[PDB]
């Protein structure tokens, strides 16, 4: 079959590693970093670092073992003075730091040779959005449409990931002081506003937004909440194309944040591979049953104490 | 608190005509007058008699944004007006000016109810509030006992953008953005209904006398009638394509004239809907339209766009139109539409409604030049200005005149040197000039305050009736004055209270 | 010009920009709406996290667009 390595901890480096493991077990993504050879064969960038490092895990001797990623974490220090340290980081900020620069890597190439293509990162990830603003007096209808390479959902209790998405794009009146200034009324004026999936991606990445900013009290704190991620998925536009989407994702990786609050903690990625389910901790790797994978939805109870929760969920296209 | 912002208005003394569009019209039978409630913020009343060069009589101006409802009432004494600006106003109608401001409302005030036989009056707006006015109340000028209490409805869980009650007064209804109509006793000030059927909001209600029948306009297209009693939709009309913002009914209560988005108005017998009577195809969208009620067969119609002209059309002939030229016209302006601010921060080019494109001077207080219907993005390439100068005031276009708003934030920001502002400073050679400070002392050059044992900046001055007005940052208004009168006494004083301190620093302290 | 920032509840609220504000300058107004100081805000729009050095026009962001608000779980 395959391989399955951990990567070795540098200081407080699991917001990577965790992030790693959710994208190699991507298989579209693995794919493509393994197939890639530069354009110009002279010089070293973090994607070259990325695709050292897959081949690495991919053509190793053994089933199971670990890696020390010394050399993409350097080049990762390198390029970024936000990364260039030995403190904990956020693992979805780090996914998007990786994902964008490979594409800006990747666009480069492309126009190197010719002396507004897109990249297979967005290829992968992107989807795009329509936002619909209505305003209340004139009843015009303005529309905007606005790529994305994942979706911050903001989450409540004791719900479904699915009825977050729901939330998401559900009709919001902006209003009181958050009238909208509409350029045929010349006016603020109330207004509806809704966010629709236009185009789905190939791999929906979900980050669930668990943090409440306490306006009093100066600080925010982690939101611990029950949110309950189902394997499967399924996703859907309304009428108004040639084509109507009505499309199922499957449930591949998680990435789940361990702690009480938000300035600290641990993280841990798991993936679907083979149709059952694994574990990553850095170095350690550990097979886990599907049953397992409901601690991380967050806890009913206790909110205020210690969690192990779902951060970024990694969906699918059915395939 | 909020913050406390100072502006002025770039415009003529009178503005004899409708800048922008207006939001709603009464008649009063008596005087022969037709009231138009301005979104240039503006009342006007006119004449509506035989072919008279300028129906204008007057205008009523103390409102800081949209007019949005007015009512007429006590025999056409008095006029009661709701604003954007969240004021309740009360006019004396007959003279043409403001007795009070009511200030409960704490966002846009929408909607406007009449019950004749009590004389009382209802506001309603975005706050999701209604309050019961008692006219006399309000207009009385005598000494009461009482405490001059108000009396609320609550229940609406969204805003209300329509209004009605019946003649009575023994039922109240809003329509709302939460699709119900919900049902008072404005007596009582009690629940009765909540009415289930429109799928969007509903900007027309309109009673019968006995408040047992409704009909309301909607945004989702249809028309409805309601029976009160029986607390159910009896029927549901679909004469437009597009939202129906308008509603006027036939003193019988038979026939309903309907008007909306889609430009087309409609009289259509309740009876039997397919009878449909096109009056006719407005040049823009219907917002408020008034049955002339001389006659049983309601003679006429005026009607309210969003443009500045009034039109009544005849129902003299009761899907082709009945008519197609305006019976009588009520003369509009035009209102600017575009502006744009070129990088030295002291010039506007704008567009207006009739295409035309004009040259101001935001620090004069001036237009400079009229340019008359050329390419406006290519005028705004040819007059490029090379320079950097920081953001030092904003633009406001809700009403159609050029209002100009000085916030505390970025007032001062722009220093500016006297030869490159085009001043001659004739002595010796020039210095760096604050433009906020200058126009601020330009602005309150009359009042008396601001001398120190010369007056002004010196360097130039305001149109003197350029009005200058002092208001909360998207909130209440404080007070509002002509440039030249602020050497009045009242207005020293009144001055003296409303004036913000960081406005009192630079035009009397002579600080920087 | 008139923007969105779709904050952590969902809820949306309104900032007037001017295409030559930095991300700094949008996070500063962000602050005086919301209270969440500059240094703590991330601001996701067309997929990337924008740069603090950089301008609204360096993102080709235009009236009405929605920019997306988010914190960090630090790990
Ligand atoms: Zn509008």
């Amino acid at each position: 079959n395959e391989h399955y390595f951990g990567l070795v901890n540098f200081g407080n480096t699991c917001y990577c590693n965790s992030v790693l493991q959710a994208l190699y077990f991507c298989r579209p993504f693995r794919e493509k970093v393994l197939a890639y050879k530069s354009q110009p064969r002279k010089k070293e960038s973090l994607l070259t670092c990325l695709a050292d490092l897959f081949h690495s895990i991919a053509t190793q001797k053994k089933k199971v073992g670990v890696i020390p990623p010394k050399k993409f974490i350097t080049r990762l220090r390198k390029e970024n003075e936000l990364f260039d340290n030995y403190m904990q980081q956020d693992a979805h900020e780090f996914l998007n730091y990786l994902l964008n620069t490979i594409a800006d890597i990747l666009q480069e190439e492309r126009k190197q040779e010719k002396q507004p293509d897109p990249t297979w990162v967005h290829e992968i990830f992107q989807g795009t959005l329509t936002n619909e603003t209505r305003c209340l007096t004139c009843e015009t209808i303005s529309s905007k449409d606005e790529d994305f390479l994942d979706l911050s959902v903001d989450v409540e209790q004791n719900t479904s990931i699915t009825h977050c998405l729901r939330g998401f794009s559900n009709t919001e009146t902006l209003c009181s002081e958050y009238k909208y200034y509409c350029e045929e009324c010349r006016s603020k004026q109330e207004a509806h506003k809704r966010m629709k999936v236009k185009k789905l991606p190939m791999i929906l990445a979900l980050h669930l937004k668990r943090f409440k900013y306490m306006d009093q009290l100066h600080r925010y704190t982690k939101l611990s909440y029950r949110v309950v991620f189902p394997l499967e998925l399924r996703l859907f536009n309304t009428s108004g194309d040639a084509t109507n989407p009505d499309r199922m994702y499957d449930l591949v990786a998680v990435v789940v944040h361990c702690g009480s609050g938000p300035n600290r903690g641990h993280y841990i990625a798991i993936v679907k591979s083979h149709d059952f389910w694994l574990l990553f901790d850095d170095d350690i790797v550990e097979k886990i049953d599907a049953q397992a994978i409901e601690e991380f939805y967050g806890l009913t109870s206790d909110i205020s104490k210690n969690s192990e929760s779902g951060y970024i969920l990694f969906y699918q296209s059915r395939d | 608190r909020r913050k406390v912002q100072v502006s002025y208005v770039i415009r003529d003394e009178v503005e004899k005509y409708n800048r922008n569009g207006v939001n709603a019209l009464q008649l009063d039978p008596a005087l022969n007058r037709l009231f138009t409630a301005g979104r240039d913020s503006i009342i006007r009343i006119w004449s509506v008699n035989q072919h008279k060069q300028d129906p204008y009589i007057a205008s009523m101006e103390h409102h800081t944004d949209w007019v949005n409802d007015i009512v007429l009432c006590c025999n056409g004494k008095t006029l009661i007006s709701a604003s954007s600006d969240t004021t309740v106003k009360v006019w004396n109608a007959h003279k043409g000016f403001c007795m009070s401001t009511l200030r409960t409302h704490k966002d846009y005030v929408k909607a406007l109810a009449y019950a004749k036989d009590k004389e009382l009056v209802a506001s309603a707006g975005l706050d999701r509030q209604i309050f019961l006015w008692d006219v006399n109340t309000l207009t009385a000028l005598t000494a009461s006992n009482n405490t001059v209490t108000t009396s609320s409805l609550s229940g609406n869980k969204d805003s209300i953008y329509s209004l009605a009650m019946n003649q009575l007064g023994t039922i109240i209804v809003s329509g709302s953005t939460e699709k119900v109509l919900r049902v008072w006793d404005p007596r009582t000030c009690a629940k009765l209904m909540k009415l289930k059927g429109h799928t969007d909001n509903v900007k027309a209600l309109l009673l019968n006398r006995d408040g047992t029948q409704c009909l309301s306009g909607s945004s989702d297209g249809t028309i409805r009638l309601w029976s009160l009693g029986q607390q159910r939709c009896i029927a549901t009309y679909r004469v437009h394509d597009e939202g129906v913002w308008a509603l006027q009914v036939n003193d019988a209560f038979t026939h309903v004239y309907s008007g909306g988005r889609d430009r087309k108005i409609y009289c259509t017998d309740l009876r039997n809907p397919d009878i449909r009577v096109l009056i006719c195809e407005e040049k823009a969208p219907v917002l408020k339209m008034e049955l002339d009620r001389s006659a049983d067969p309601p003679p006429a119609i005026w009607v309210a766009t969003t443009k500045s002209t009034v039109n009544k059309w005849t129902l003299k002939g009761i899907i082709t139109p009945l008519c197609t030229q305006p019976d009588q016209v009520i003369k509009g302006g035009a209102s600017i539409i575009q502006c744009h601010i070129f990088n030295d921060k002291r010039h506007i080019l704008t567009k207006d409604t009739n295409n035309n494109v004009a040259y101001w001077d935001v620090l004069k207080a001036c237009k400079v030049e009229d340019l008359g219907k050329v390419d406006f993005e290519d005028e705004i390439k040819k007059r490029f200005k090379m320079v950097y100068v920081p953001n030092w005031f904003s633009v406001d276009l809700k009403t159609g005149m050029l209002t100009i708003t000085l916030d505390e934030s970025d007032c001062f920001a722009a220093w500016v040197s006297a030869k490159d502002a085009g001043f001659s400073s004739p002595d010796g050679s020039d210095p760096k000039l604050n433009l906020g400070g200058l126009l601020l002392q330009a602005l309150l050059e009359y009042w008396p305050r601001t001398h120190v044992n010369q007056k002004g900046n010196g360097y130039f001055q305001v149109p003197p009736h350029t009005p200058v007005i002092f208001g909360e940052a998207g909130g209440r208004t404080l007070f509002r004055l002509l440039c030249r009168d602020s050497g009045g006494e009242t207005e020293s004083m009144l001055l003296n209270e409303t004036v913000p301190q960081w406005v009192i620093d630079i035009t009397v302290d002579k600080n920087m | 010009m008139q923007i969105f920032v779709k904050t952590l509840t969902g809820k949306t609220i309104t900032l007037e920009v001017e295409p030559s504000d930095t991300i700094e300058n949008v996070k500063a107004k962000i602050q005086d709406k919301e209270g969440i100081p500059p240094d703590q805000q991330r601001l996701i729009f067309a997929g990337k996290q924008l740069e603090d050095g950089r301008t609204l026009s360096d993102y080709n962001i235009q009236k009405e667009s929605t920019l997306h608000l988010v914190l960090r779980l630090r790990g």
